[PDB]
Order: C-alpha cells, then structure tokens, then sequence
RNA sequence: AGAGUGUAGCUUAAAAGCACCCAACUUACACUUAGGAGAUUCAAUUGACGCUCUGA
C-alpha cells in the first residue's frame, strides 16, 4: 500500500527538471529523491 | 455466573520494504517522467550543459560530460543493500528478518490437555487489576526479551465466546519498534507470520474471524 | 403572518451555525471531552516531513481525501517555510579541505476534529499501513507555533 | 507569522526560450488515453478494496465492544477512554535498502 | 441441524436515481469541465447458489 502515494507529479507551472537522486542516511539505506542536478551519490555525515 | 477470564495478544509488525512493482505502474511512472520533462525548463543541467557546449564551439571555432562519467563510476562502485532476503533463507521462519515487505503476526503453540490447537498468546487478567496493564504484562514475560510494544490504543479488535463455565477472548495489538529477540533459540514456537502462511496455518472458525481485521495490504 | 398557521415558514438563521467569526487569530481549541465512556480527543496535529515536495504534497492530498470521505471535520491545512541545509564533503586523499551540497527539506500540516478511540486508532493504523517511502509521521500537539 | 514559500524565485522570467514546442502523434494519445484509463480502474479498485477492508475493521470492532459491554458492565469505561500515551507518536516511513 | 433472507455500497425503482476514481484550477478543501468501471445466482407465484443468527 506504499505505491498509492508513489506516482507524483508537481503541479506548479514554472519549475526545472529534478532528476530522482538517492540519498543514504547514517546506517545505509537509499531513497528516490527528485532534486535537480543528475546526481548518484550523497554522502550526508 | 462464572466467567472464566481469558485475552489475547496479536503482534503488529511495520513493513521495512515496499512491495513489489507491476509494469503498469512502470509505463505510468515513465509517462509521468515525460510529462515533467516536458513540462520543466531552464534547468541547472540543462544550462550547464548546452551553454559551455556553445562557449566550447565558439572558443574552438577562433564539465559535465565528465561529471557525469564520475557519476557513474561513483553509482557503479557502490553497491547498494541487497533486497533479495526473502529467498536466501527458504528455512528460518521464526526469524525477524525473514519478510520485510508486508505485516507480521506472531504465534506461540501450545499443547494443552483437552484442546490440541495452536491458539495466539492469550492474556489472562484479574479482577484487582486493569485489562491492558495484564495483556502488556503477558506480552512481555511471553516474549522473554526486550522489546518496545507501542498499543495504538485501549480499544480491543476481536471478541469469541467458547464454553464447555463460560469464557471470553479479549484480541490487543501493539505496534512493534526495533526488535531486540534476545536467544532465538527457545524452545517455544514463536514463528513471525504474515498474511497467506496465517490463513494457511490456523483450520478452525476461532482463527478464521482474525484475518478480516488485520492489515491485509 | 403571526397568527396564520404558516409562521416561521422562511426562517433560516437556525440551520446554520456560521455566524462569520474572525478564524485568523482565535486561538480557542476544543478539549479533550473525557467522560469514560464516551472518549473524545480535540484537535491534533500530523507533521509529514521529508526530502522531497511532490511527495509531501501527494500524501497531503491523499490524506486529506481520506479524512474528506471519512466524514470527519477539518480544520485548516498550511505549509511552512522550507529550511535550506549544506552537506559538506571532505577530499578523499586530504581530509582538510570541505565542500558543500544542497537539499531541499518540506513539510505539511494536517488536522482533524473527531477522534474517537476506535476511528483515530483505525484511521492511525490505515495511514501507517498505507505509509508511502520517503515521508515520516510525527504527530505533535495543536500549540506548535511557527 | 508564516512566511509564504510557494512563491517562485525571480530566476523564473527571464530565461523560457528552450523547449516551448512538443510534438506527439495519434498512436501516443491513445496510449496515454488508454493507461489513464487503466490507472483510474486500478485506483477505483484500490479505493474499493480500503472501503471493503476498513468496513470489516469496524464491524469487527463494533462486535468486540457490544461483547465486552454485554459480558463486562464495568471494563467498558476503561477500554473505551484512552490513556495519555499516543501524544508524542511517531511513525518513520519505510525503507529501500536494509542496513 | 433449524431460522431470517435474494438489484453494484442504498432504494414502501421497475434496468433509473444516489455513490467512487482519474485528467484540468487550487498551499490545501471544494464547485465546474473532460472520462471510466459497476448489478435482477439458476429451471418454469415455486425448488436449489451467496450472507447472517441460533447450535454442536
């Protein structure tokens, strides 16, 4: 049940791209995150 | 009139993972990645890339590119956590982390002298004292460990009525934080179950009523 | 007419409640109406912050559809500012020298008015159930200021 | 005071010379026509599988109270209130990848 | 084993009116617009395939 919130879409009418980055927290874990600049990895301390 | 004083304790686990997708959902995840983009303008990426490739051919005719190659190598180097956990083991049912995808409900069997079933961890209460305090109380010395049971409220979830002296079975949930299982290797059958292996488990009507008010996702 | 038996026909003040009250700044919340049996929470607050907007902004429609078709009052629903955050980076080879990142950070507010035990505990395990990735959920209390 | 975020920075005026044009074709508006069609029956069926689903957790629930008050005149006024404990809940949202 | 039953979630409706979701506006809710999926369980007032209750 954790897809009916899965396919967004913004509904703003003047934005950039925000390409899906993942982002690993401070145990190891991924996460699809649409931000712009087609980044890979994040490394936050 | 005698009542005999019964309960019951059924175990709520969150999912870890999400479920699997479906290609419709993917062709409906790729249509929506064409409509942003079709939509967005004036990116960071965009500009950084077309403008220094106009300022290269002008410069030339008198990055990113690999940016994104140490992108990619950065991508391929780490190697994220495997998801594949439900088919590595095949054996290790009792396990915490044997599914993470769905909810999971715990069991214990029981022999008793007339009745020959696998019941769920009861609670019996007393008069003297409340109805939760006595389930959380059986919870906690029925699971011998140290866990964090968080009840989602004082309401119950599923009453039955068996006599042979009557009795009544009072159902309680909790959702579960982390899972501190200290020696797993007891001798009581406490197995993590979800949904499917505890339809398939349980044969009487007593257990057929708890399948219609969990978390069936 | 008074006296006709066809009084009080075109009355229509008494079906409604709205008497157009400043609702900007009234600060009076409904208690928690404890009797026993009968148990009933005022208003709280559901906090579903994360890293990306769309999906902050998906779960904010989704959920108050949910409380919509649920027949359950709704207060009012803002958002709040975002706040910007630097991710530094150390060199590889000199651990001297620090970079920086940006990422953004959103979060939504939703409330509801009635919260029986049984519907707030059945609404409480749909939401977590239903619970998409990337968000979390915080419940606070309705004195959080801004 | 709430300070307004919505608003879109100034960087959003003077730059929309890019991609104004989109091109598409009859075969590619039938495809979309016919996925959104699929994705709202998918939908209507999930909204109808949590309605069936919520309305057994009711009943369910509103059987184990009329038998605890039919059975116990007197647990009913401490199971029907709520303890305060559920004030500062917390729910972290799922996960991609294990530790 | 017995009883109550019988048009999708509803009908002192006989194949309709209320309901649901998706796409456009909205911080958000909501109106509106543009669309979709829905039923008389079987053989001629009768008997039996589905649900509930009373039991063991």
């Amino acid at each position: 049940d954790s897809s009916r919130a899965s396919l967004t879409r913004v509904h703003r009418q003047a934005y950039a791209r925000l390409y899906p980055v993942l982002l690993v927290k401070q145990d190891g874990s991924t996460i699809h995150i649409r931000y712009r600049e087609p980044r890979r990895m994040l490394a936050m301390p | 009139s005698p009542w005999r004083l019964l309960g019951a304790l059924c175990l709520q686990r969150p999912p870890v993972v999400s479920k699997p997708l479906t290609p419709l959902q993917e062709e409906m995840a790729s249509l929506l990645q064409q409509i942003e983009i079709e939509r967005s303008l004036y990116s960071d990426h965009e500009l950084r890339a077309l403008d220094e490739n106009q300022r290269l051919a002008k410069k030339k005719a008198d990055l990113a590119q690999d940016l994104e190659d140490m992108w990619e190598q950065k991508f391929l180097q780490f190697k994220l956590g495997a998801r594949i956990t439900e088919a590595d083991e095949k054996n290790d049912r009792t396990s915490l982390n044997r599914k993470l995808d769905r909810n999971l409900v715990l069991l214990v069997r029981e022999k008793f002298g007339d009745q020959d079933v696998w019941i769920l961890p009861q609670a019996e209460w007393q008069p003297g004292e409340t109805l939760r305090g006595t389930a959380e109380r059986t919870l906690a010395t029925l699971s011998e460990n140290n866990m964090e049971a968080k009840f989602l409220g004082n309401a119950p979830c599923g009453h039955y009525t068996f006599k042979f002296l009557g009795a009544k079975v009072f159902f309680f949930k909790a959702l579960l934080l982390t899972g501190d299982f200290s020696q797993a290797g007891n001798k009581g059958h406490h197995v993590w179950v979800t949904k499917d292996e505890l339809g398939d488990y349980l044969k009487p009507k007593y257990l057929a009523q708890v399948r219609r008010f969990v978390s069936d996702l | 007419y008074k006296t006709k038996p066809t009084h009080g026909i075109g009355k229509y003040k008494h079906l409604i409640k709205a008497e157009e009250p400043k609702k900007k700044k009234g600060k009076v919340e409904v208690r928690a109406i404890n009797l026993g049996t009968d148990y009933e929470y005022g208003v709280l607050n559901i906090h579903l912050t994360a890293y990306d907007m769309t999906l902050a902004e998906s779960y904010a429609q989704y959920v108050h559809n949910l409380c919509n078709s649920l027949s359950i009052k709704v207060e009012e629903s803002y958002a709040m500012p975002t706040k910007t955050i630097e991710v530094l980076q150390l060199q590889d080879q000199g651990s001297k020298m620090l970079l920086d990142s940006v990422l953004t950070t959103h979060e939504r507010v939703v409330q509801i008015s009635g919260l029986s035990a049984t519907f707030a505990e059945i609404f409480l395990e749909i939401i977590q159930s239903s619970l998409p990735e990337g968000v979390r959920l915080s419940v606070k209390e309705h004195t959080e200021e801004d | 005071i709430p300070i307004e975020d919505f608003i879109t920075p100034l960087k959003f005026l003077d730059k929309a010379r890019e991609r104004p044009q989109v091109e598409l074709t009859f075969e590619e508006t039938e495809r979309r026509a016919l996925l959104l069609k699929k994705w709202s029956l998918y939908k209507q069926q999930e909204r109808k599988m949590e309605r069936d689903t919520i309305r057994a957790m009711l009943e369910a629930q509103q059987e184990a109270l009329e038998e605890l008050q039919l059975e116990s005149p007197k647990l009913h006024a401490e199971a029907i209130k709520r303890d305060p404990n559920l004030f500062p809940f917390e729910k972290e949202g799922p996960h991609y990848t294990p530790p």
